């Protein structure tokens, strides 16, 4: 279990890290192909609401449905500027 | 306000 005492001893980029190896393998149980993009996106947010999510699976799951959301937005937005 | 679609992808 990550908390946030073994965060604190880390710099930033490290810290980024620990949390990104907690967050892929249950992402990854969810979305695989996603996983290391959701990851990223998720990683951009701050630490505590990372380390909330890695105790609460109901925060992360609605998370992860924001970023598929997110994407899936991106996408349009591309395929309404080529059209 | 919501997650960035361009963030940089995390490789394990």
């Amino acid at each position: 279990p990550l908390t946030a005492s073994m965060l604190a001893s880390a710099p930033p980029q490290e810290q980024k890290q620990m949390l990104g190896e907690r967050l892929f393998p249950l992402i990854q149980a969810m979305h695989p192909t996603l996983a290391g993009k959701i990851t990223g996106m998720l990683l951009e947010i701050d630490n505590s609401e990372l380390l909330h999510m890695l105790e609460s699976p109901e925060s992360l799951r609605s998370k992860v449905d924001e970023a598929v959301a997110v994407l899936q937005a991106h996408q349009a937005k591309e395929a309404a500027a080529a059209a | 306000p919501l997650l960035n679609p361009s963030a940089l992808e995390f490789n394990p």
